[PDB]
């Protein structure tokens, strides 16, 4: 077994692509199976194969080596369709080489060749010429042949207009793939859709100017007259089975002929048997027409096929998530018989987690079973978190997909020589399975405020709790937990309201002087509920969500109060389910203390900033201290002071701090827009929203007892608003939300902002 | 700075700890499933060197500049010019390198202990080397020494380097001075 | 901006940075070196070092493909087999993403496909060429990969298993055997199909898991 | 405790067969035409021997597990010998 003489690949890797043997066999059907497998490498442009022996003789004229190819982004086609250096290139390039570059010209023309010239060691190298003309426009193009409607209304569709200005954009020739194929695909459907039973485009005719300089093309038609419908009759299988179908053909007789409403009979009964297992239905519409009757009877040929089955759920595209993640969020069941809307339902809760962007299904089946399928979930897999650092010393830090596992974990800590707060919450999902989720937080909040040492205001806040959440329905679920919070407080002034919390808390403090002491631990039962039907977990397009948390004491406790709050979000698309989207959301919120009240004054709810209404400065709305005299303990080591006696004044005094009230509306409408030019067609990842701000604060508990002067801080009354621009860009440190806006109003909602950034985790 | 960062792996060495493979006794009157497999690994006893201690800098084929050299060594290899051998000789006090046994009949020399300097070496290396040529001319150096940190140095890996950088040398002195 | 210096200058200039270098910035020299002069001298060693650099600089995408193209394009050889640890170097390092890869996590599950494809490329590399000093290693690291694809087979095996899907857990598991029997996630996935089996209410399959369970112990 | 729980959705698991279907098999069957109309069975034989095991379970609504199991044994010739149905459990 002698070869010869193979320029490139040696023997190794030739003698094992042959099935050989090596001594013997004579089977003449060998050597057109070796010749076969040799000519299979793609090594050689000739291959042959004689015995002169006893031993078997071969012959081998080896594969051009590409030197260099000449094209005189010129070599963009070319190193893909395509060949770089490298290969082994042969006769069937020179083919398919030349007409390739000639299509590809006609884009953003030419008539090429090919030059091969070969140099020494191994065979050629290659040089393509180009040629100045000729082009081709859309010349004139016309059916004969209509009669109705008229040929220029006749012709839209996707394509080819030939032709008027003026001013005319885009432009400008077309052919081919979805050109003219595909616009004569649109006038089949035109014609069969409105009556026209029996519609069929006889050939084509394309012809080219003598000159080179146009293009006409022709079609031919024989229209059919008209055929208003009647009747419809289903023959064939399955246990699917039939009054679904039968109610899917109601289509009344009298009604003329539409041939999309018979696709989507089609589509209909292989989406409907596609919920039940039968993942492949052959299905076919044969109309049956009659020409003494103006009628028409459709034939609807149905075979369901072999229920299909799922043997194995794969998830690719996840390098962080867990595989229990993705696999716990689906209703389908590996081992056990398939159906549509089930893996449906699995994108669905995989878009909803909003852990991955974005998220596809493919359903493919398993080679020789036909009954096996294999459904796999691809998925991006998008950054989950973010991290805050302000500098005084502020970091918090986001994270809703902790590594793998889906442990939503945050913390909070901000420390400078006044404040020390922390704060870390944990919620991990699907405790035990089925969705049920448990979590804690923990709260520390301390601040004084000249320290050195125990003179002025002190507040120190513990906080802990652990909620216990599960569904009951599929896009309901409902938490039930408690928690305990720890106050203390030293000093603090006088002020109304706050003292009116303290009055009837049982505690009589002198009235304005200075200080005071009050400590108070409560233990509260909180309660929630969360809606959550939406696009995806992040920038969704269509759905909303509606949260409810609630809170009430239990005894024996030093406070005693109930608080409940509600946000909504809702996300309406105005084109189809995408791009265009208008939103709104809610948050309300109200409580009060139970048996002699008060709601205490670390309760209350704030408005405005980026959370609320945008355009103004945080924990400002509504409600704002009113406040006494007093003396100070302190004084004027360079501070300045509200109202204090001396620097004099005493009668009562207003402020610009503020405290907030038990009581809070805010509503957004935000007109969600794409980003404007210069998009990445990636720009899934920015979002470009108008909106408008509205809200307000109040507190249940005013007067009537102040006659003033001072406002009324028990009314919604008066709101605030704001109208601009926001726009949100995740990074990979975090999604950006900036907003430029505001007012409407205020109408004294004292500070402002007009340009707010956050990051954030801000809604 | 290290410079060992440059010579290893990425990842971390926790593969190695990975426990050994024993297959399934079967049970009597049955068999496990068959096979595929699909996965498999035949059976190669050692001996090379694994983790953070194998060196993954690439491999060296140059210089080349007739230019193309023939396999490595163990072994150095260098159409071709006239005469004078002395060229070598020449070149080789060009870079003033020691020499201590000096033949000028078989025009072939032994190179000493004058160590080399490389940016990502982490400790340093030396040897002494063997200059010889035979005829239509090609000049061959090969090697025994090495030393890294006074330690001899066995393996393939920086045999082809350390060659083929004194032959590098050779090359650029007799590329300057040839041209 | 790379210079016109002359070919030869260059590449000293690009090795000297590579060597002791950041790489990416002699990666641009070394890529520019691969432009001109298309086919040799240096091409090859110009290509090793793009190679090298672009792996050690993490940009593995473009590692993968210029390997890609060197071992398609020249299979001489050697040296192959060294790029062809490369290729399932770095299809391992596409495994691993990772901060995770700080604290004690267990990647056993995610997504293996890169262990599948570095598993494949390792095993063409010893199978082969068992003599170039990478191979006994990648043998190591051919177990290791084993070992993590019957975790993956196992975690899966886990879920359903807590799921109440015992046919699936018993296909999972019956996959196992099929594929990495003599790994330690098979031998620990036997109790798994002896629950399945005795769950779904067969108990004749039981008993021959259990037998099996009886025959070895660990691991 | 848990007397009462809530929620879960529903778990199948199993080859689907509809009763009617199983009455269509018959003793001289050549293990091609079982899997005509019954299914692929999703739970085939190892260790060693040659059964095809079509199981029936559901898991609706918290409500409880109903399974039907039918293991067919088939010879050495892919002729089935052994026919065997226990539906519900115990």
């Amino acid at each position: 077994i002698h070869f010869e003489g193979l320029q490139r690949v040696a023997v190794g890797a030739a003698l094992l692509s042959m099935p050989v043997r090596t001594g013997d066999t004579v089977n003449d059907e060998d050597i057109s199976n070796t010749i076969r497998a040799l000519f299979a490498t793609g090594n050689f442009e000739d291959v042959r194969v004689l015995r002169d022996g006893d031993t078997l003789l071969v012959q081998v004229k080896e594969r051009p080596t590409i030197a260099s190819i000449t094209f005189s982004m010129l070599k963009q086609n070319l190193e893909a369709s395509g060949v770089r250096v490298g290969e082994s290139l042969d006769r069937t390039t020179i083919a398919d080489i030349e007409k390739g570059l000639e299509d590809f010209y006609y884009s953003v023309s030419a008539s090429v060749k090919a030059v091969v010239t070969p140099l020494p060691r191994n065979r050629v190298d290659l040089k393509l010429v180009f040629q100045e003309g000729v082009s081709a426009e859309i010349q004139q193009i016309n059916i004969v042949g209509n009669h109705a409607f008229t040929t220029d209304e006749l012709i839209s569709h996707f394509q080819l207009r030939d032709e008027v200005p003026w001013w005319n954009v885009v432009g400008d020739r077309k052919y081919q793939k979805q050109k003219l194929a595909g616009d004569l695909e649109t006038l089949r459907s035109y014609y069969l859709d409105r009556g026209y039973a029996r519609f069929n485009i006889d050939s084509t005719q394309v012809s080219l100017t003598p000159d080179k300089k146009g293009i006409y093309v022709t079609v031919n038609i024989t229209e059919g007259d008209q055929y208003k419908l009647s009747g419809v009759e289903v023959s064939g299988n399955l246990a699917g089975h039939s009054a679904e179908i039968e109610q899917l053909t109601k289509i009344e007789p009298g009604e003329l002929y539409n041939g999309t409403k018979v696709t989507k009979m089609e589509d209909d009964i292989k989406k409907l048997l596609g919920r039940y297992g039968y993942a492949y239905p052959r299905v076919q519409s044969m109309p049956e027409i009659n020409d003494a009757d103006k009628t028409v009877k459709l034939r609807v040929n149905v075979d369901a096929g072999n229920r299909f089955y799922v043997r194995k759920i794969r998830f690719e595209g996840n390098d962080t998530s867990k595989d229990a993640v993705l696999r716990r969020e689906m209703r389908q069941m590996e081992g056990a018989w398939l159906g549509s809307d089930l893996v449906d339902q699995g994108k669905e809760r995989l878009n909803r987690l909003g852990f991955f962007e974005t998220v596809d299904t493919d359903t493919q089946r398993v080679p020789g079973s036909p009954d096996q399928v294999d459904v796999v979930y691809k998925v991006k897999e998008r950054n989950t978190g973010s991290f805050n650092f302000g500098i005084s010393f502020q970091a918090g830090v986001q994270q809703d997909n902790w590594l793998g596992t889906g442990y939503a974990v945050g913390i909070n800590g901000t420390k400078n020589d006044y404040q020390t707060y922390a704060e870390l919450s944990v919620t991990n999902p699907y405790f035990t399975v089925d969705g049920v989720s448990l979590g804690g937080r923990l709260f520390y909040n301390d601040f004084q405020a000249d320290d050195a040492d125990l003179s002025d205001y002190t507040n120190k806040s513990y906080g802990t709790d652990v909620t216990l959440g599960f569904p009951i329905n599929e896009y309901n679920s409902l938490r039930a937990g408690l928690g305990y919070v720890h106050n203390s407080l030293s000093n603090m002034q006088p002020q109304v309201a706050m003292w009116r919390y303290l009055y009837s808390m049982g505690e009589h403090p002198s009235t304005s002087d200075q200080d005071n002491s009050f400590k108070t631990d409560d233990f509260t039962f909180n309660y929630g509920w969360t809606y959550n039907k939406l696009d995806r977990g992040y920038f969704p397009t269509d759905g909303s969500r509606v949260n409810l948390t609630g809170k009430v004491t239990i005894p024996g406790s030093d406070n005693e109060y109930y608080k409940v709050t509600l946000d909504t979000a809702t996300y309406v698309p105005i084109d189809d389910d995408h791009k265009w989207v208008v939103l709104g959301r809610t948050r309300w919120g109200y409580g009060d203390g139970l048996g002699g009240k008060e709601m205490p004054f670390y309760e209350n709810f704030y408005a405005g900033g980026s959370s609320t209404v945008r355009g103004f400065q945080s924990n400002t709305i509504g409600p704002k201290a009113v406040y006494f005299p007093h003396q100070a303990s302190n004084y004027d080591p360079d501070y300045d002071y509200e109202c204090a006696t001396q620097d004099g004044a005493k009668d009562l005094c207003k402020s610009d701090d503020a405290v907030g009230g038990n009581a809070m509306a805010v509503a957004s409408l935000e007109f969600i827009t794409p980003t404007p030019f210069i998009s990445d067609k990636y720009a899934n990842s920015v979002r470009t929203s108008f909106f408008w701000d509205m809200g307000t604060v109040w507190d249940t508990n005013w007067d009537s007892s102040q006659y003033s002067g001072y406002p009324d801080y028990s009314d919604p009354s008066n709101i605030r608003m704001s109208a601009g621009i926001a726009l949100q860009w995740m990074s990979p440190l975090g999604p950006l939300v900036f907003s430029y806006a505001q007012p409407f109003k205020k109408y004294d909602g004292d500070k402002a902002e007009q340009f707010q950034f956050n990051i954030g985790k801000t809604w | 700075s290290d410079s060992r960062y440059k010579r290893q792996v990425s990842g971390d060495e926790a593969y190695l700890e990975a426990a050994p493979l024993a297959e399934l006794h079967a049970p009597a009157g049955m068999i496990l499933p068959v096979t595929s497999g699909d996965y498999a690994i035949p059976v190669t006893n050692g001996s090379g060197a694994v983790g953070k201690a194998l060196d993954i800098r690439p491999p060296a084929q140059p210089l080349a500049l007739g230019a193309r050299t023939q396999f490595t060594g163990d072994t150095a290899s260098l159409g071709r010019g006239n005469t004078l051998w002395p060229q070598v000789v020449s070149v080789l006090q060009a870079k003033n390198y020691t020499i201590t046994q000096r033949d000028d009949a078989g025009q072939t020399l032994t190179t000493d202990w004058v160590q080399w300097n490389r940016l990502d070496e982490d400790e340093q290396y030396r040897g002494r080397y063997q200059i010889s040529v035979k005829p239509q001319q090609a000049v061959t150096v090969k090697l025994l020494n090495l030393e890294q940190a006074g330690k001899p140095v066995a393996d393939a890996a920086s045999m082809q380097r350390y060659s083929t950088e004194m032959m590098n040398v050779i090359s650029a002195g007799l590329d300057k001075s040839a041209t | 901006e790379v210079p016109d210096n002359p070919p030869n200058e260059i590449y000293a200039t690009a090795q000297q940075k590579l060597q002791d270098g950041n790489w990416r910035q002699a990666i641009t020299q070394l890529e520019a070196l691969d432009n001109r002069y298309p086919f040799g001298p240096y091409s090859q060693q110009v290509q090793l070092d793009l190679i090298y650099a672009y792996y050690k600089n993490a940009d593995l995408p473009l590692a993968q493909a210029a390997i890609d193209r060197f071992i398609r394009l020249n299979p001489t050889h050697p040296n192959i087999d060294y790029v062809m640890y490369m290729r399932g170097l770095t299809n391992m390092a596409l495994d691993d993403s990772a901060l995770q890869g700080f604290f004690g996590v267990d990647r056993s599950d995610r997504d293996p496909q890169h262990a599948r494809a570095a598993f494949s490329d390792f095993s063409k590399l010893v199978r082969g060429y068992p003599n170039s000093q990478y191979t006994t290693d990648a043998t190591k690291r051919l177990v290791f990969l084993k070992d993590r694809l019957a975790k993956y087979e196992y975690s899966v095996a886990e879920y359903y298993t807590e799921r109440g899907a015992w046919v699936a857990v018993v296909n999972r598991v019956e996959g196992m055997l099929r594929d990495y029997p003599d790994t330690q996630a098979t031998r620990d996935a036997l109790p798994l199909m002896e629950n399945a089996y005795r769950q779904m209410q067969m108990n004749a399959q039981a008993e021959k898991v259990a037998k099996i369970i009886a025959a070895n112990s660990s691991n | 405790t848990l007397e009462r729980v809530v929620y879960r959705p529903d778990i199948n698991q199993g080859n689907y067969l509809t009763a009617n279907d199983v009455s269509k098999i018959r003793v001289g069957m050549t293990q091609q035409q079982v899997a005509y109309a019954l299914g692929t069975p999703l739970m085939s034989d190892p260790f060693g021997t040659n059964t095809w095991f079509y199981v029936f379970r559901q898991q609706p609504g918290h409500e409880g597990v109903t399974q039907q199991t039918l293991t067919l044994t088939f010879n050495s010739s892919g002729v089935l010998t052994n026919i065997d149905n226990k539906p519900a459990l115990s």
